């Protein structure tokens, strides 16, 4: 029935289907390094007639130091990004400083929680890996769900084939990870999740923060990841 | 446009053991010319509690009818005639319900509640009710209040006229109102000496100096 | 009230996508010096004057739109499209960017899915136009998402209609050469072989204002 | 079977959503109140089965004001909402009119809130006081029927206490007369012993016109008279 | 309109006059300037009569609710913070009042001052009203905080008499209330005090 | 009026204020008043103005910061705290008057000890000294004569003794009592002194 | 700020001066008071220059939106019938003396709107501070059904008369023809007599007593 | 939300059962302190602090350890922390635990009585201070009922852990003794992992956590006590 | 108002623009409370706004203008040109028509491979005074117009422009009393920016 009604088991229905609706969406990888947080993506290819060179709809920008990698309904994702950009700017307008991500996910999971509680509207079939840098506790990487129960992490692989890709980060991840070593680490889990051995490079997109006291937050071009893809060939950080 | 005028008039209150005396004048004077010599300024509410007033008639006919509405709404919801202590607190909030635009009409609440207990409540135009044994309200406020002050409270070394029967006291209020028409302008001629004894009220009238 | 489903997909959206899969075919192809759009105008008779019923409308002096669904909805979304091309033009004195415009219409379409007691839009848009960052040709989905296409079709039987574009398209095609590869994707694609001034074609016309090609103008290209 | 709507009628001329709550009030703790010529005495149980409770935070006899005490039954979470509303309007009445509100004027407003047409409040009360005209005891229902009772009982065991009061109520009974009577009906329908903790009687005397909760010390001298 | 406050080792003696003036004419002589807000907190009006008698009685509605909604005795600090916040809504509305709340809360004998602008200032020797500055001088002349009630209630009469004679605002009967550790005592009216005479001639 | 002397060192921040509670143009309701609004996160807000408006704004900004300090386990940054209360003052200006004057002071590991001045209007700015009220016209100059860099925390107390004493001699209303809120090394003592 | 307006045999010619002010000083020697409502209709207003911004741009886009709704070119009596609906509610708030008019289905009209809300058709008018000086030479040389060249020199003399005979005017003079084909934004008579040429002094480069140089090389 | 044909509430009993599938949380009262306890679980080598999923503060003296829906506590706590501070602004006193619990219970009750609003599927327990120097641990259910306790537990299989606590609950205990009693409540999570139990010692009106160092010194003693 | 004075002057060289502003924020009219209140802000890497007037709006309009720009800035990968930004300030001030926003902003920055000067003035209501030459606004605009009239060459060098704007501000600040000490000039080239704080008269 509607989202307002419960179930005899204690769970819900609309928020339970949304948790499964994101399982049929492309994967995204999160990863905290010793230099800055990095993200992964999977451009689902409906055809070869997309631009494939200027845009990508799996990783967006929230602020100059906060960025998320969305995974789920691409249509409903644009609303929360248009809603998180306001909270990331209304905090600046009210406190003259950057907003900590710990105070951003709370501000954004409440907008999801408010939908699965009243109004009689459908929930948000979206879940994303939102990370950033802050002066209070350094780099961080949070993860929201359609219910709102956010939680901090070090590496997450939501989308399709989560349990397999998350297991890769259980062993291959290390506490100390450089920026270049972290990219190669996140490159293999992004490729083996799609049951392939090498990315076609006209696929997956990556992003990285690495605050150099100014939070550069550079994204990646189709030519910049070629050098990263070539480094995977020689040094294979295999499935295992 | 000033929405506050004074029609002029007066109401005199007295007490004792089991009696209260409320008296007024019916001259509904306009700005400077007397219009009608008959406009009652006292209206009964219950069988043992009346109300007198002296401001503009716009804030008197409304205030007397609004009080009759909120008192008739209370009797058929409790099946008990209200006392004066409850009706005194009732006008305390009605007059304060319009604090920004106060009712330009001072009032007088007289009546008996217990077996004898002649009580008399008087207050200003904003709503600060205060019990009093005697009071005057209106255009002849500053002219009758000191006369009544020489009968209840004393300043004489010999406290004269300790007893106070209803017979002599009734002629005293007629003497005070007659003393108001000669020295004050707005004091009317047709007076209504309302006397509330234990059984009920009276409508004892008296015609004064048509001047 | 268009709720979810146990399979994890909106059922009203999937039903809305079937409506655009059975309407007149719309087709847009970008080039290196402009963008072109086309629509098979199914003329039922000679009573309907061509200058009244159209499938190519304007949003500004540089933005072109194409419809592909419910004809009754061909105006309400247009009114809010032109209104957004004015609200951006009032504050910002320059022209409205296509990416800034398509993200607002996609947000308008989105709000007609989550709101209770409403119906999703029964159409697919094709926004095209000259921009300061090159050319663009976007496609709006009734679900609310938008794609940054290069050459696409959204009308009836587009699974095989796009097959002409997957094999007869190059990255560097001029706008005049792309007209014949678009007409071929309409005449040689399915029925409607009597293409004699029954196709509306809009072009970006190499950074000039949006030009709606007239019937006799298309006749020069209709000879091949 | 007509149960979808909240305001649907019946072909036999009856309500449906209100009648569902009529059985919900028969599951709470039992209570009994006696209106005598000198005042009003109430009584109730205290299901504090788990000894970890504070035993004072859970109460069945709250107070509407200092002159009106009442009982509770049914949904305890909804009973507090009506009592909180009664504590407002009765106190709001004292601010307008200087005299205390009458129970006939208070029970009529406690019943109009059970006429939300949300859902009807599944709670029955035993509002009693000594406002004016001596002491009065009223018993409200979720349907809105306000019937003034001389001695009634509400709770899961209200059926047994009903016939007991019919064979025990006398008009010329004082406070100490009914105080033992308010416990003999509780001694019958009780799955425990009438100790000094399970009973929480309180009364409103006509003299002081205020209510006073009978503490643990005072009830011990009344539960040991053995009726 | 002279009001007092003491805060001794014992309760707080509160003493006021009872003259309600109106321009150049005394309206009455029996205005109760002491309003019992609760069984333990008793306020004190000043300035406008109806301007604060309503709000002092309005506090009784909010106070009596918290005494029943939480079955405990409210603090004087809470009773004072309510008046300071319900007066901002009418700050620029032309009202004019000064209230001196006092009582016995859970800790000590608290006391507060509340005005129109919201001057919630606590203390020990408050006084407010027209002829209040005179009474705020006699007290500071002789104050020790260790005054027994038999020799301290006379100070309240003397503080008003020297403040009701030098001023033309206050007058009439003199009331004086003493707060107890559980309630409050009473002393009603003097009306004519010859604290410095032998019936010889008028002083200056 | 009232004086609100503030001085920011390199490793400490001191705040000074008058402990007078002026009621009307004649009497003083109480000596040793409460003008400071201590915050848990090493921030000491100090207001100045009419006692009525000086109270509500001191509490509207104290609980609104303690709420923020609990909605996240972190403490509010001093740079953010100063610009926050400035926004509330600008917000409470087009509707209500709010004739208040404040000195915002605090401490944070990201920038050291800070100090922020304001006005009746929103005139927030980071400074090193400065005052308020009518007393500022006699104390904003003495601070420039004794403001060498690298001041020890014990030096500022001697500056105020060289400043309060001047207020006792050349001011219209000679304020004798004073309250100091030293903020040396995560400790906020209160060395209130007279004269 | 003298703005002259007249109607020729087939088009309307507007004209004004490019010199704003603040009362005692000159704001700028070049500020085109003319505007662009559409292709066949132009505008020019006087009074406060601030309120004229959100009255021209607001009218430019609202006419453009109405032009895209229908297919024909906008008509001059529609826009004037829209400003009064907003100017009446801002009778003491919005103040402007606007002169506008262009070719349409009817003849070349020229409306003159007042700040309080009054507006009527006018074949020739002048609005601004020195509008009286502009209307003076206008009424003495205004023939009916004049050519474009016959109206070009008239509006040039109408503004030049408002240039020398007025203080709140000056700078160059720009005009515009609003024929059905296109428009013209010409700036004739840009007073090149040059009574006296300036002499700018390029200061030498020693230093300027600078204590801090926090140079940054951000890309 | 409507009634049932017999008298229950299908929208409340479902929500009350929804808290049973959640992490357990146990509280225990003492003389002048009240140590809390909660048992959570986390994925190893990921999710470093669990964003302080339990033991939420409300004031300087009011801890709160909920149980149940983790995402539905944010709206419950934010609507509580606001009310805990709003009370401090209107009464100039730090909000007592009696008022917070009376507010949290009114929040959940305001969600089941109204229509078209899902009830708060979360059962909590608040441990704070009253106006006097006292400590009364409250406990609220999604139905809206609330009562104080001397020890209480909610969550997955809360009956078997509350039953054990009903037997060996002494009256007044020591700071370490009261912790051991709460640490003897690992009857929900098998093998008693130190990375699962989290306790906080609320004392002298100042909350503080308990480091894992002294946890191992107390969690290891339980294994050498079953023999 | 004549309260809390200040001035902002923008110059336009050949391919590099420059701005300058005082720093003496005054409490009252004839008072000095701070000498470190810059009146120029980095709205973008190619847009620099200079505010002048009451400090209750200099900080407020800067917070609003940053919130409106930073929100619009992230909706496109590229930056914000001055053309679309200068028209925004005329809209914010007009939206706040019968509002007290007492500011006289100055918007400078490159118009854009190429680079143009693009200086613009405004009023309290929002009149976009376009000027391809020097620009000024503030309480001392009277002593700056004539000052920047006989000392302004059309096209100047990067370093030569700084000397012109230096004497243009140090001569006007010494002539006015409220716009006191401090002059944080800001010369900027497409690849380098220069933040120099002159040594003005501390009186």
């Amino acid at each position: 029935s509607r989202t307002t009604t419960f179930s005899p088991e204690g769970r819900l229905y609309q928020v339970e289907y949304a948790l499964e609706a994101i399982n049929n969406a492309s994967i995204t990888i999160g990863l905290i390094t010793k230099d800055g947080v990095i993200l992964g993506a999977d451009k689902v290819f409906i055809s070869k007639l997309i631009d494939k060179a200027n845009n990508y709809e799996k990783i967006y920008k929230i602020d100059k130091h906060i960025f998320c990698g969305v995974a789920g309904l691409n249509a409903d994702a644009n609303i929360l990004i248009n809603q998180s950009r306001l909270y990331a700017q209304r905090y600046l307008y009210n406190y003259n400083e950057v907003q900590p991500v710990s105070q951003l996910v709370v501000q954004i999971c409440d907008i999801k929680q408010s939908y699965t509680q009243y109004g009689g509207l459908r929930p948000y079939g979206v879940s994303f890996l939102i990370g950033g840098y802050d002066t209070k506790d350094g780099y961080q990487l949070y993860h929201t769900d359609p219910s709102g129960n956010y939680s901090g992490w070090f590496a997450t692989a939501i989308g399709t084939n989560n349990l397999t890709a998350s297991s890769v980060l259980k062993q291959e991840w290390k506490n100390d990870m450089t920026l270049e070593e972290g990219l190669l680490l996140a490159l293999k889990t992004l490729a083996k999740s799609t049951d392939t051995e090498i990315p076609k490079s006209e696929k997956i997109e990556l992003a990285y923060l690495t605050n150099k006291d100014g939070e550069v937050y550079q994204k990646y071009l189709t030519e910049k990841e070629i050098e990263e893809l070539i480094k995977l060939y020689t040094q294979k950080y295999i499935k295992e | 446009w000033y929405p506050y005028i004074d029609n002029g008039g007066t109401v005199i209150g007295l007490t004792g053991k089991d009696y209260v005396i409320l008296a007024a004048d019916t001259r509904l004077s306009l700005s400077y010319s007397i219009y009608t010599r008959f406009c009652p300024k006292i209206s009964k509410l219950t069988d043992k509690c009346i109300i007198g007033s002296s401001g503009m008639q716009s804030d008197i006919k409304t205030l007397h009818s609004l009080l009759q509405k909120k008192i008739q709404l209370f009797v058929l919801e409790h099946s008990h005639y209200p006392d004066i202590h409850v009706i005194a607190r009732l006008l305390c909030v009605i007059l304060y319900s319009r604090r920004f635009f106060p009712y330009y009409a001072f009032n007088i609440l007289a009546g008996v509640d217990e077996n004898n207990k002649g009580v008399l409540y008087n207050y200003d135009s904003v709503g600060s009710y205060c019990e009093a044994t005697h009071s005057c309200v209106g255009s002849g406020s500053q002219l009758i209040l000191p006369i009544l002050d020489n009968r209840v409270e004393q300043k004489n070394q010999l406290i004269k006229n300790t007893n106070f029967n209803l017979g002599d006291d009734i002629n005293f209020v007629k003497d005070a109102i007659t003393s108001a028409t000669e020295r004050d302008i707005y004091t009317g001629d047709k007076t209504l000496i309302y006397v509330i004894d234990k059984m009920g009220i009276n409508v004892n009238t008296l015609d004064l100096k048509q001047d | 009230l268009t709720t979810f489903s146990p399979t994890g997909k909106l059922v009203q959206i999937e039903y809305a996508l079937n409506r655009v899969s059975s309407s007149s075919p719309a087709l847009g192809i970008r080039a290196k010096n402009g963008v072109i759009i086309a629509t098979e105008k199914k003329s039922p008779n000679e009573l309907i004057e061509e200058n009244s019923i159209f499938k190519i409308q304007q949003i500004s002096e540089h933005i072109g739109i194409v419809y592909a669904g419910m004809p009754g909805d061909f105006r309400v979304l247009l009114k809010r499209a032109r209104k957004e091309a004015i609200r951006y033009s009032l504050q910002y004195g320059s022209e409205i960017l296509v990416k800034e415009l398509v993200k607002i219409i996609a947000s308008i379409v989105q709000e007609f899915t989550q709101t209770g007691g409403v119906r999703p839009f029964g159409l697919s848009l094709l926004i095209c136009g000259v921009d300061v960052y090159g050319y663009h040709l976007y496609q709006i989905d009734p679900s609310g998402c938008y794609f940054n296409w290069m050459a696409t079709c959204v009308g009836k039987d587009y699974q095989n209609n796009m097959s002409f574009l997957e094999k007869r398209y190059n990255k560097d095609i001029e706008i005049e050469d792309a007209i014949h590869t678009a007409i071929l994707t309409l005449k040689e694609s399915y029925e409607g072989v009597l293409n004699e001034k029954n196709i509306e074609i809009g072009v970006a016309y190499d950074n000039k204002p949006f030009k709606i090609l007239t019937q006799n103008e298309i006749k020069d290209y209709l000879i091949e | 079977e007509y149960d979808r709507g909240v305001n649907t009628f019946s072909p036999e001329g009856r309500l449906f959503q209100v009648e569902y709550a009529l059985g919900a009030i028969k599951l709470g703790s039992t209570a009994v109140g006696i209106c005598v010529n000198d005042g009003v005495i109430l009584a109730s149980e205290r299901r504090i089965s788990s000894t970890l409770i504070e035993k004072d935070s859970v109460e069945k006899l709250l107070s509407i004001d200092d002159h009106i005490g009442c009982a509770m039954s049914g949904l305890m979470a909804d009973a507090r909402t009506l009592i909180d509303y009664a504590r407002v309007e009765c106190n709001h009445y004292k601010f307008i009119y200087n005299e205390n509100i009458n129970i006939k004027s208070c029970v009529e407003l406690i019943s109009e809130l059970a006429l939300d047409f949300s859902r009807p409040f599944g709670v029955a009360l035993l509002i009693g006081g000594v406002d004016k005209n001596g002491p009065c005891l009223w018993y409200t229902e979720p349907s809105g029927t306000n019937t003034r009772f001389s001695a009634a009982s509400i709770g899961s065991a209200q059926e047994g206490a009903e016939l007991l009061l019919q064979e025990n109520y006398k008009k010329d009974m004082t406070f100490e007369q009914a105080e033992i009577l308010a416990l003999t009906v509780l001694r019958q329908v009780m799955e425990d012993k009438l100790s000094t903790s399970n009973v929480e009687i309180c009364a409103i005397k006509k003299s002081d016109q205020t209510f006073y909760k009978y503490n643990t010390d005072d009830i011990s001298r009344i539960i040991d008279v053995l009726p | 309109t002279t009001t007092l406050a003491f805060k001794f080792k014992d309760g707080i003696i509160v003493a006021v006059d009872s003259r309600a003036s109106m321009g150049s004419f005394i309206s009455s002589q029996n205005v109760e300037k002491i309003i019992e807000i609760n069984k333990n907190i008793l306020g004190t009006m000043a300035g406008g009569a109806a301007d604060c008698l309503y709000w002092e009685k309005y506090l009784g509605k909010i106070i009596k609710i918290y005494e029943l909604r939480n079955n405990e005795k409210i603090s004087v600090r809470a009773a004072s913070t309510i008046l300071s916040n319900i007066l901002y809504q009418y700050k620029g509305y032309g009202l004019c009042c000064g209230i001196i709340l006092s009582g016995y809360d859970h800790t000590g004998f608290n006391m507060f001052y509340v005005d129109d602008s919201g001057k919630k200032v606590e203390g020990n020797l408050f006084s407010c009203g027209s002829g209040s500055t005179y009474a705020y001088s006699i007290l500071d002349s002789a104050y020790d905080y260790n005054l027994n009630l038999d020799q301290a209630v006379e100070l309240a009469r003397n503080a008003i008499y020297h403040a009701t004679f030098r001023d033309g605002g206050s007058g009439g009967k003199v009331r004086v209330f003493h707060i107890h550790k559980n309630g409050y005592d009473k002393i009603i009216e003097g009306e004519d005090v010859f604290d410095l005479h032998y019936h010889y001639t008028n002083p200056e | 009026m009232d004086t609100l002397i503030g001085l920011r060192g390199n490793n400490f921040v001191v705040l000074a204020a008058d402990t007078y509670s002026i009621n009307s143009i004649i009497k003083l309701k109480n000596d040793d008043n409460t003008k400071f609004y201590d915050i848990h996160g090493n921030k000491c807000l100090l207001l100045g103005g009419s006692i009525g408006d000086r109270l509500q704004f001191g509490e509207f900004i104290r609980k609104n910061v303690h709420l923020y300090q609990y909605q996240n386990n972190t403490d509010m940054f001093v740079k953010s705290f100063a610009f926050f209360t400035r926004k509330n003052l600008a917000y409470y200006l087009r509707r209500n008057p709010f004739e208040v004057n404040c000195l915002i002071a605090g401490y944070d590991k990201k920038d050291g000890y800070q100090l922020y001045w304001c006005d009746y209007l929103s005139n927030m700015d980071s400074v090193n000294k400065g005052a308020h009220g009518y007393g500022a016209y006699l104390v904003s100059a003495i601070l420039d004569k004794y403001y060498h860099e690298n001041l020890t925390v014990d030096e500022a107390l001697d500056i105020f003794k060289l400043c309060f004493e001047e207020l006792k001699k050349r001011f219209l209303l000679t304020q004798i009592n004073y309250e100091l809120r030293i903020m040396y090394d995560n400790k906020v003592e209160t060395q209130y002194v007279t004269v | 700020t003298t703005i002259c307006g007249l109607v020729c045999q087939n088009a309307v010619i507007l004209g004004a001066d490019t010199r704003a002010t603040e009362g005692p000083i000159v704001a700028d020697k070049n500020c085109s008071k003319l505007h662009y409502i559409s292709k066949n209709i132009w505008c020019a207003g006087a009074g406060v220059a601030g309120d004229l911004e959100h009255t021209t741009l607001w009218l430019q886009h609202n006419v453009e939106l109405h032009r895209l709704n229908t297919n024909t070119q906008p008509r001059v009596s529609m826009c004037v019938s829209r400003l009064t609906q907003e100017l009446f509610k801002y009778q003491g708030y919005k103040v402007c003396a606007i002169v506008l008019g262009g070719v349409d289905v009817n003849g070349p009209q020229l409306y003159g709107i007042h700040p309080h809300g009054s507006s009527c058709l006018l074949p020739f008018t002048a609005l601004g501070s020195g509008s009286l000086n502009a209307m003076a030479v206008l009424e003495a040389k205004y023939r009916d059904n004049m050519t474009i060249e016959e109206g070009k020199n008239l509006v040039c003399e109408a503004i030049c008369a408002g240039i020398f005979n007025d203080l709140g005017s000056g700078g160059n003079v720009d005009i515009c023809v609003i024929t059905k084909d296109s428009y013209q934004h010409i700036r004739p008579y840009k007073e090149p007599n040059m009574r006296l040429y300036h002499l700018p002094h390029p200061t030498i480069y020693p230093k300027g007593t600078t204590p801090i140089l926090s140079e940054k090389i951000e890309y | 939300t409507v009634f049932s044909p017999d008298g229950h509430l299908l929208q409340v009993e479902h929500a009350l059962e929804a808290v049973k599938k959640g992490g357990c949380a146990v509280a225990i009262k003492s003389s002048n302190f009240a140590v809390l306890a909660v048992e959570k679980k986390n994925i190893p080598k990921l999710q470093n602090p669990k964003t302080t999923e339990k033991l939420i503060k409300l004031d300087e003296h009011n801890c709160l350890a909920f149980a149940g829906l983790n995402a539905d506590a944010r709206v419950l706590v934010n609507k509580t922390r606001l009310e805990c501070q709003r009370y401090y602004l209107n009464m100039d006193e730090p909000a007592p635990v009696d008022y917070i619990a009376k507010y949290v219970a009114k929040v959940q009750q305001k969600f089941t009585h109204r229509g078209g609003v899902r009830p708060f599927g979360i059962a909590t327990l608040i441990a704070g201070f009253k106006n006097n120097k006292e400590i009364c641990i409250y406990q609220t259910e999604p139905s809206g009922i609330y009562a104080a306790w001397k020890a209480q537990a909610i969550g997955k299989n809360a009956k078997i852990v509350q039953e054990f606590l009903e037997k060996n609950y002494q009256e007044n205990m020591e700071q370490k003794d009261c912790i051991f009693l709460a640490l003897k409540a690992i009857f929900e999570v098998v093998e008693l992992s130190s990375k699962n139990v989290e306790v906080a010692l609320l004392t002298e009106k100042d909350l503080t956590f308990i480091e894992e160092q002294e946890i191992n010194s107390m969690v290891e003693l339980i294994d050498q006590e079953r023999t | 108002y004549n309260y809390n004075g200040g001035c902002v002057l923008g110059m336009s060289g050949s391919n590099c623009v420059a701005i300058a502003c005082d720093l003496r924020l005054g409490a009252n009219t004839f008072t000095t409370v701070s000498t470190k209140f810059s009146k120029i802000f980095k709205m973008n890497n190619n847009v620099y706004v200079g505010l002048s007037g009451l400090a209750t709006d200099i900080q407020t309009l800067y917070e609003i203008l940053r919130y409106r720009v930073n929100l619009y800035e992230v909706r496109q990968d590229a930056e914000m040109d001055v053309e679309c930004f200068a028209n925004m300030l005329s809209s914010i001030l007009y939206s706040n028509r019968f509002s007290p926003y007492f500011v006289n902003p100055i918007v400078v920055g490159f118009k854009l491979v190429n680079y143009e000067p693009y200086l613009t003035a405004y009023d309290l209501i929002g009149a976009k005074c376009e000027t391809r030459d020097f620009v000024v606004n503030g309480v001392t605009s009277e002593q700056l117009f004539g000052m920047c009239e006989s000392l302004y060459v059309k096209d100047q060098d990067e370093n030569g422009l700084f000397e012109t704007i230096s004497q243009c501000l140090l001569s006007a600040l010494d002539r006015d009393c409220i716009s006191g000490w401090g002059a944080e000039v800001l010369v900027l080239t497409p690849e380098k920016i220069i933040k120099k704080k002159l040594k003005a008269r501390m009186d």
